[PDB]
């Protein structure tokens, strides 16, 4: 969750509002096991 | 290099990019009490990680009349975490504080507040107006909680003191113009190895502007004062039930 | 035994006191060193930033031209037992004839010296003070004569009882300590050691003595400790029929071997009770006198 | 890093670029919520955006640490100070700050 | 001089004169959790002395119709001491514990009850008597906190096992003609190095009369039974706000 | 860095259990030493104390007279490898064709081998499991004929997408693993690993899967351990046009590499449902066969 | 902006316990994700078609 500790502050003259761009990824510690299919199949009849 | 920090304590960490250094309280650091100061005889608990650590427990807007604030140690906390159930479960207590106060701006604005630790802050009450009435604090005016208290009179502290010399105690200042921040550190501070964290408050916290703040019409008017703070090396002994006051 | 790698590595329980300062000797003032002039980049003396908390370390050399001066000034005079450890009136009492208050001969006096002005200021300007003390007695009639009067001066000690009149089987003091003494006898005087529960007397407690609820009527506890309550000064003419004359007793305070922590702001309003630091609302003063305009003197 | 699309609300074609980035604005200092979401990487919504929560789906199980990084693209005048917090198991969404 | 004890643990000690030794179950000593098995990352809270302390949390009346109860660890203890609140605001947890059950008579008594910790206790319904109703205990039944619970059938624990076969789990034996308590020691018992105190109950502590009280019309016809148990190497992670489920 | 006596004497973080028994070789019976007659006062080997909660430890040798007796009779067979590497019926699988159930030519079997009792019951006897596996499975018509028809069988781990048709993109099975063999062909069989989250499978778990209010409707949940459910393992006949023959697939687990901890009374009440210990109540029966009196065979 | 990924590690944002992590990366490599027959093509012969 993300919360206002204090306050978004502008001077006049700037934009009242701006955004925020988030980028995730893993850790070194990360791995994964037991591979399985994907829950996504992107086909819906045969392609051609 | 001195104007960038981190802070990180337990599951906590501040970042700050407009710091003025940091300051610890007559120049020493929290330590646990030592064998030879120590009074009582059984084995006190330290919960570690889970108490020291950083509480954000409240925000005030500062505004163009504001006069001033204080809060109470350990008041501030007795309600709060894991830290606040040991205090109620413990008769004894004793620790050290991080105290780290927020309030940032634009290049804009401007103002001043001075924020410092002062250690046994008796209130005292206007007496009537007059002098011949010997009135005394209300117990929501002496331990005011997380809420903390406006100050009445700031310039003399409501205590008949002179806040001009505040500065003889552990402070900063947030100019606007220069940071956004105070960090002040303060030691274990009585005349006794441990007490009560209930009955007695060892220091109070104030933020008072000195210089008002300003800016002009369309500039973000609404400008918060966060207060965040850290137990270092708590300790506490005489264990019984749960006790609120 | 011990295994864990967090807990190895830990630092609960460290009880030394890391401590950022340490005292230096400084039997006078500080000399002055010839300086020249400098006309440099990047060296800036003269700018500070006072909200880091710190007071400006620019010293005279850096900001003039300087000569060299030998200064030999003591600071000897601003040690805590030379500022302190002098006499001052820290409590009276009255022994009237037919009198409002003690008609009956003796007198129970609290021991706080919290009563007077000019010696509470000085001691308020720190939180924690540990110190002995002489005391001193001085009696005679209301206009400053001394009369051929008997007394008898008794320490009482909390739990100890008060007498509660001339002839209280406590004036046999067995075990508290008394003094007898003639008015005409010198002023009496002795020694007190440091007899407080606590590491050190405090003029300042911000919080309650004893638990439970912080109802109104209880209020007047507050700032309340019983480590500063050393007891009862009581004395009496010795006697059992009414002492002819009317007596008033000084009692004087000379702290000595003293020590104090955390110093704090000075009282700039002026004292109305002792047990607080109530101040007149109405009557807010500033600090000091004032002027018309901040251009004129 | 790949971006973590905590915005996914918008739907329609003209409005898909929207949820990679979320706003901020001026407040009334009351502490305020800006944004929540789960941080768990192999379930449906945000995570879905990012290659991790991709590759993630080739696997049933999965162990580590994870990090999202923010940055604010707001003008160099706009100063803020924000808290981003990551509850764990058992405690429920936050209802204050 | 093994019917003699004495049990000191944080500031709580217990004394017998009348034991039957101490059962450490499984054969080993609660410890804590080691570098290796540990795979969550942050650094744990170990209270120490103020959560690892005996506390007597229920009498039972023993009657000469009495069925027998349970009780679930660490269920009976989630609201109770410092050890609840820490429970309570971790999401981790992990300890042993030292059981001391007690009881005693008059050498005019007779009876004894069988004192045993079974791990993975799930309780079974009656399955609406025929047996084909899919029925489920209510969450009162499951985690009946420190009042414990009353077994229904006890010569299938509840759960469609023979209780005859319930000494192959660490127990001991209250014949009043013998001892007046029971004492067992268990380690943390589960697959994981440390689990939820709320949503799992690593083991339940059950006491049964096998041989039923009895004694002559004239004696003391009320005979209690008291459980007192403390935890031991109490660790605590994934700290957050307090949950009580 | 530490320095309080108590934090340097603490055991606080000792992660090494102390054990207080051993394990010893025993690959053969214990042995039988020639014993003589003992009229001894002190020495009671035949009385024991039962409250202490350990097992007589009285052997033969000083209860009667015995000779010497060397006994090889070995111990192997009682290994948990031996009592469990046999394989046994854990699931059965229907694909009918005019049906109630799978009348769409595929099926899919949730991993679970408590459905049936002789292998249940055996399980059951320990509380935590950790195992690898060779699974077996046996094609045939309900008749026991044996046809010319393809199967595939793949294992769809707890998010990979079930099939839902004989049809389904699903069996394209780029990543899931599958096996395609024929009635015709000897049984499939495969190794499987040990697959849970947890160090081991259990077969009891007092508890709830989540936090919040453990209402009525979620009653159904007690019990449930993710750690236990390994997935899905779908059967269809391949193809796009529904078969000729109705089939059944046999499932047979084979233990292998076992080890397990906790043993706990054996199951003495007839199953009733997969998910619990549930029985019937009225009736309860008792664990072994009954006589009609204490004094008579 | 820089383009590389945030070098923040656990250890200094929380204080962390030491834990020995043995959990294998084999699974993760090219051969494992790829080495798994997947179907890639079909072919009909029918009689009248
Ligand atoms: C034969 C009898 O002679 N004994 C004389 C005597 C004189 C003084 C005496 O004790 C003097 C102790 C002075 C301590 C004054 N303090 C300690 C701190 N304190 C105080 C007062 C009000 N608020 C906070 C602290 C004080 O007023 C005992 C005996
Ligand atoms: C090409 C496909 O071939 N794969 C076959 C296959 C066979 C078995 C398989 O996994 C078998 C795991 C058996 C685990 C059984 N367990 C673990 C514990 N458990 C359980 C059940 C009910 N309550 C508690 C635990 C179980 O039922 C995976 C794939």
């Amino acid at each position: 969750s993300i919360w206002y500790q204090t306050n978004y502050v502008v001077p006049i003259g700037a934009p009242n509002t701006a955004y925020i761009i988030a980028l995730a990824a893993a850790q070194k510690n990360f791995t994964m096991k037991l591979c399985k299919d994907a829950s996504d199949i992107l086909q819906t009849g045969t392609i051609q | 290099s001195d104007r960038v920090a981190q802070l990180t304590i337990g599951n906590s960490t501040i970042t700050t990019q407009e710091a003025a250094n940091i300051i610890v309280g007559y120049g020493e650091w929290p330590s646990y009490c030592s064998d030879s100061d120590a009074t009582a005889v059984d084995k006190p608990t330290r919960p570690d990680v889970s108490v020291n650590r950083f509480y954000t427990l409240d925000t005030k807007l500062w505004e163009k009349s504001s006069k001033g604030w204080y809060w109470k140690f350990p008041d501030v906390l007795t309600e709060t975490g894991v830290f606040g159930q040991n205090a109620q479960f413990h008769y004894l207590y004793r620790s050290g504080f991080c105290i780290h106060v927020q309030c940032n701006a634009s290049k804009f604005h401007q103002g001043a507040l001075l924020v410092a630790v002062l250690p046994e802050y008796v209130i005292g009450t206007v007496a009537g107006g007059t002098g011949t009435e010997d009135t005394h604090p209300p117990y929501k005016q002496t331990q005011p909680g997380a809420d903390g208290f406006e100050l009445q009179h700031p310039y003399v502290l409501d205590a008949g003191i002179p806040i001009s010399q505040l500065t003889v105690c552990p402070h900063q200042w947030i100019n606007l113009r220069t940071n956004n921040c105070a960090t002040i550190i303060v030691p274990y501070i009585n005349a006794l190895p441990f007490d009560s964290a209930l009955n007695h408050c060892n220091f109070g916290l104030l933020v008072v502007p000195i210089s008002p703040l300003d800016y002009d019409q369309g500039a973000t008017p609404v400008i918060p004062i966060t207060i965040t703070l850290a137990p270092m090396c708590s300790e506490f002994a005489g264990l019984r039930q749960a006790v609120t006051q | 035994g011990d295994r864990v790698a967090d807990v190895i590595e830990s630092s609960i329980g460290d009880s030394v006191s890391r401590a950022l300062t340490h005292a230096l000797p400084a039997p006078t003032g500080q000399n002055t060193q010839v300086s020249s002039h400098r006309l440099d980049t990047g060296k800036v003396p003269a700018l500070q930033a006072a909200e880091i908390g710190a007071s400006s370390n620019a010293s005279d050399e850096s900001m003039i031209e300087t000569r060299c001066v030998l200064n030999s000034h003591s600071t000897a005079e601003t040690t805590l037992d030379s500022f302190f450890s002098r006499a001052g009136l820290v409590g009276e009492i009255d022994l009237p004839l037919k009198g409002t208050t003690n008609p009956n001969g003796y007198a129970n006096w609290d021991i706080d010296i919290t009563g007077y002005a000019q010696m509470r200021r000085k001691v308020e300007l720190f939180t924690y003070m540990r110190f002995d003390a002489e005391f001193t007695f001085v009696a005679c009639t209301p206009t400053g004569e001394v009369v051929p009067q008997l007394l008898q001066y008794m320490f009482v000690p909390p739990g100890a009882p008060k007498p509660d009149s001339r002839e209280s089987l406590a004036w046999q003091t067995a075990t508290n300590p008394s003094v007898f003494v003639k008015l005409s006898d010198p002023p009496a005087q002795v020694s007190v050691p440091f007899m407080s529960p606590a590491s050190a007397y405090q003029w300042f407690y911000d919080g309650y003595p004893t638990f439970g609820e912080h109802k109104q009527e209880k209020d007047l506890e507050y700032g309340a400790c019983p480590n500063n309550m050393m007891g009862t000064f009581s004395v009496r003419t010795v006697g059992t029929s009414k002492s002819k004359y009317p007596l008033v007793v000084r009692i004087y305070m000379r702290m000595k071997h003293v020590r104090a922590w955390i110093p704090r702001p000075m009282r700039n309003q002026n004292y109305l009770f002792k047990a607080n630091p109530n101040y007149a609302g109405n009557s807010i003063k500033p600090t000091g006198a004032s002027r018309t305009a901040i251009t004129t003197l | 890093e790949t971006i973590l699309e905590v915005n996914n609300v918008p739907t329609n074609a003209t409005s898909l670029m929207e949820r990679l980035r979320f706003p901020v604005s001026a407040q009334a200092g009351k502490g305020e919520l800006c944004a929540v979401f789960r941080a768990d990487p192999g379930r449906n919504g945000p995570w879905q955006s990012t290659l991790l929560g991709q590759l993630c789906g080739y696997y049933t199980q999965w162990s580590g640490s994870l990090e999202v990084t923010f940055m604010f693209t707001g003008s160099f005048m706009a100063t803020g100070k924000m808290l981003i917090a990551y509850t764990p198991p058992g405690g429920p969404l936050p209802k204050d700050r």
